[PDB]
């Protein structure tokens, strides 16, 4: 499906998951949120932009903050993922993110991922991920991270709600920033906000990328 | 009281008549593409 690129990097899968060890020999995978995992990834400017400023305060402020990254810029390395999160599911689980990254430059990145209520950072995860020659191009790969227990416990507190509307409604104040630096330059090479629902629809989680402008 | 309460966050919709969480303007009354409310 659709994915996220700047001019230095694009990001090609994002996944978040619980997966189940039924017996050694057997495991169940449920993705409660996708990018390029039903279709092959692809990336083209053929998507609708959104005002920045009417979700700042859903995300950090000061130094380090969403507004200070966007003026620092590049313009085009910021992007907003509406997930519907699909949470029909549930000693032997884990729970996981994967991603999957390519460049044409050779580079050790950071990757920031903050999670966020009310705006206010509760958690931050950071991984470096150094670079892999494939096909003409550098990749990069965060290959089941583990699922943080703050996570892990929002999603049991949401799957414990007797009604969907509610799950929506603690959606709203729960996001996540995902920051992709350069580690030498400090440079942005992809800036994700994570707005989230949760999915309604039978063929599950589903997505929608936006562009973040100033307007 | 902590904006990053957990317990608070969800006892704000569990039991509305006792929350205790900052009041925020819901999303579906911001000015944002049709899009962003339905999915594809
Ligand atoms: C580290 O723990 C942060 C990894 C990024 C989190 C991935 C997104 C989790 C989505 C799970 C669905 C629950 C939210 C509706």
């Amino acid at each position: 499906g659709r994915s996220v690129a700047s001019s230095k990097l694009w990001m090609l899968e994002f996944s978040a998951f619980l997966e189940q060890q039924q017996d050694p020999d057997t495991y169940n995978k449920h993705l409660f949120v996708h990018i390029g995992q039903s279709s092959p990834s692809y990336s083209d400017p053929y998507l609708a932009a959104v005002d920045i400023r009417q979700i700042y305060d859903k995300f950090p402020e000061k130094k380090g903050g969403l507004k200070d990254l966007f003026e620092r810029g590049p313009s085009n390395a910021f992007f907003l993922v509406k997930f519907w999160a699909d949470l029909n599911t549930n000693g032997s689980s884990f729970y996981g993110v994967s991603s999957q990254y390519e460049s044409p430059e050779n580079m050790i990145i950071t990757c920031s991922t903050k999670v966020c209520s009310f705006g206010k950072q509760v958690v931050e995860k950071v991984e470096t991920e150094y670079a892999r020659y494939e096909n003409g191009h550098y990749s990069y790969r965060i290959h089941r991270s583990p699922l943080c227990e703050y996570m892990i416990n929002f999603i049991h507190k949401l799957k414990h709600l007797p009604e969907k509307y509610m799950m929506n409604s603690v959606l709203e104040n729960f996001t996540i920033l995902q920051v992709v630096t350069n580690r030498d330059t400090q440079e942005t090479l992809l800036c994700i906000a994570y707005v989230f629902e949760v999915s309604a629809s039978e063929h599950g989680a589903q997505h929608h990328i936006f562009r973040l402008v100033k307007e | 009281d902590s904006e990053t309460d957990l317990e608070a966050l969800f006892n704000a919709v569990m039991n509305p008549k006792t929350a205790n969480v900052p009041q925020t303007v819901p999303m579906r009354l911001r000015k944002l593409p049709d899009a962003f409310f339905k999915p594809p």
